[PDB]
């Protein structure tokens, strides 16, 4: 089996997004009235950190963004050079409905619009080197529904 | 030179399937955060890969239920992986 | 147990 | 009794991402299909599992042009998967 | 690592729907005017039908569908009982577009509303075993680029 | 080659 390259150390950037703060979407945007603020989150930016710092990544994390400041850092990611990187990660906590992820502003951002920075034809030093996005949202306010399967 | 298409070599490890809920215990973390970092941490100093990673979050993550609400989980990866992926501890 |  | 989602167990194999087309050789079949079950063929007997099988299928897509148009193609699966999916050949 | 059970003798159904037909849409849909027959995709239908035959499913073809025909074929396989069949597969040759497949007359078939047939509790008696899907269709107009990356 |  072919294999990804994967010696650098270190190994490459893992970004972390981690939004709490929801009061300006609440403030802001109609529907959003009682959207709530994500209490616990620092916990997985924290597990996020222990986890990719061991795997010998370089952690970046940045707490409560809004959707510009969210296109604000990709940005900042996309331009940089990481030619003596193996892999980028990108994790996002945050709210979110199908499709996308909110800021804190309650303004969204199709996940789409997010990975589509890190093309190899976006960011050329990247070519040909995994790019792994983690999101931790809703999809929607539906509760998935369980079914009954015998124990393993 | 040798070309592949622009869209190559990502993962997306979604929390949930698309129109549905995720879960966040306020004193622990996400359900999918914390299953996902837990797999990694035993499994990559075996020298799993992460699709093999991520199948095990799927199922971790399908036991957990929501009391309350009679809800469910189900994580949902994607990809344009064209090799195994592996994160060496070493 | 909360939902995002 | 015991519980799983109800969108668990999901393997779904796309020929392409979004947005794109994929590619249909008349006189031989499609790049995806005829990639897919040579790979099948080649490995189910070897006890490789699915996405392992399905991550070659996109390193061979990918290796594939058209030089009409400049074009490539990127296959793309998803998957609710809580186990390893194998095919026996017996 | 845990494995779906795979012991069946037949596996399950292996359906296939191959869509090469598609003077409907022509006729019927505006911007589907000079939407093309798809010339060679019984090369498909025969490859899968050859594979899947030598794993041990049992192959169900089903030529030059539109979407209402689409749904109906899959309306008899979520309410048929597979509490025999270890697994169950379905493949669909078709144009398409944007999270869409195409019937031979140019109706559009959300692919989740193809898949969602087949839920654990739509079809109960393939709850907790696999669900394979091969889409063969365009997802869009676009020809995906290329970049340049060093050779294995 | 043709698209689909």
């Amino acid at each position: 089996d072919k294999v990804y390259q994967m010696k650098s150390k270190p190994r490459g950037y893992c970004l972390i997004i981690n939004n709490h703060n929801f009061a300006k979407a609440r403030e802001k945007v109609p529907k959003l009235h009682s959207i709530r603020d994500r209490n616990g989150t620092h916990l997985d930016a924290g597990a996020l950190t222990t986890t990719f710092e061991e795997l010998h990544f370089e952690i970046k994390p940045h707490d409560d963004c809004t959707v510009e400041q969210i296109y604000e850092i990709l940005k900042i990611y996309q331009l940089m050079d990481h030619s003596n990187m193996d892999c980028f990660i990108c994790c996002i906590l945050s709210h979110g409905d199908k499709g996308i992820i909110y800021g804190t502003d309650g303004q969204e951002a199709p996940i789409y619009e997010l990975t589509s920075q890190f093309t190899g034809l976006k960011c050329p030093s990247l070519a040909g080197k995994p790019k792994v996005f983690f999101i931790q949202a809703c999809q929607g306010d539906n509760y998935q529904k369980g079914i009954p399967v015998e124990t393993d | 030179t040798r070309y592949i298409p622009d869209e190559a070599d990502f993962l997306l490890g979604m929390a949930t399937v698309n129109n549905c809920v995720s879960y966040r215990n306020p004193a622990e973390g996400t359900w999918y955060i914390q299953s996902l970092c837990q797999s990694l941490r035993e499994r990559c100093p075996r020298g799993d890969d992460i699709l093999t990673i991520l199948t095990e979050v799927n199922y971790e993550v399908s036991n957990k239920d929501d009391k309350k609400n009679m809800g469910k989980q189900m994580p949902q990866p994607t990809f344009t992986l064209r090799k195994k992926l592996v994160f060496p501890s070493d | 147990i909360e939902t995002x």
